[PDB]
C-alpha cells in the first residue's frame, strides 16, 4: 500500500540540459518534440542515475 | 477542444526565442491556464 | 530521498566518462535538486557545483 513515487528528474550540465528538471508524473510522463531532441537522452540521463 | 489547442500553441510559441530564466537554475511552476486543473509549467520567453 | 550521480568527461582518445553515486535524505520538501546543485552566482547562467 502507499507505493512510492519518482517524482523529478534532473540533468546537470548535460548536453542540451544545463539546468533541466521533470516533474514525473503518477502514471503517465510523456516527453514529445521533434527528432533529435535529445529525448534518448533524457532517458538515457534517467537510466544512468 | 483545449488540449487540441495548447498543443497547437506551445508548437508555435516555443519556436520564438527560448526563456533566459531557464538558466537561473530556478524551475517555473505549474501555472493554471483554465478550469478543470489544466496547468502549464514554462518560464517567461525573453531571449528572441 | 534524493539519489544522483556525478559525472564527468574524461580526457583522451576514447571518449570515457566517470561516474560517482550519491544519496540525500531528509531534504526540506520546498528545496528542488537543481538548486542544491546549482549556485545562482551573479552571472546570468547558474554555476554548477561540484
Amino acid at each position: 500500500i502507499e507505493r512510492g513515487k519518482f517524482r523529478s528528474l534532473t540533468l546537470v550540465n548535460w548536453n542540451g540540459f544545463f539546468a533541466r528538471t521533470f516533474d514525473l508524473d503518477e502514471l503517465v510522463t510523456t516527453l514529445s518534440g521533434g527528432n533529435g531532441a535529445g529525448k534518448s537522452t533524457t532517458m538515457a540521463a534517467f537510466v544512468t542515475a | 477542444r483545449h488540449f487540441d489547442v495548447a498543443r497547437i500553441l506551445v508548437d508555435q510559441a516555443v519556436r520564438l526565442g527560448v526563456a533566459e530564466a531557464d538558466f537561473s537554475g530556478l524551475p517555473a511552476e505549474w501555472l493554471a491556464i483554465n478550469d478543470y486543473g489544466a496547468k502549464v509549467q514554462a518560464h517567461v520567453i525573453d531571449t528572441y | 530521498v534524493v539519489v544522483g550521480v556525478r559525472l564527468q568527461q574524461v580526457a583522451g582518445r576514447d571518449r570515457k566518462v566517470d561516474i560517482k553515486p550519491f544519496m540525500i535524505q531528509g531534504l526540506p520538501t520546498a528545496i528542488q535538486p537543481t538548486q542544491l546543485l546549482t549556485e545562482n552566482v551573479g552571472e546570468r547562467q547558474a554555476r554548477v557545483l561540484p
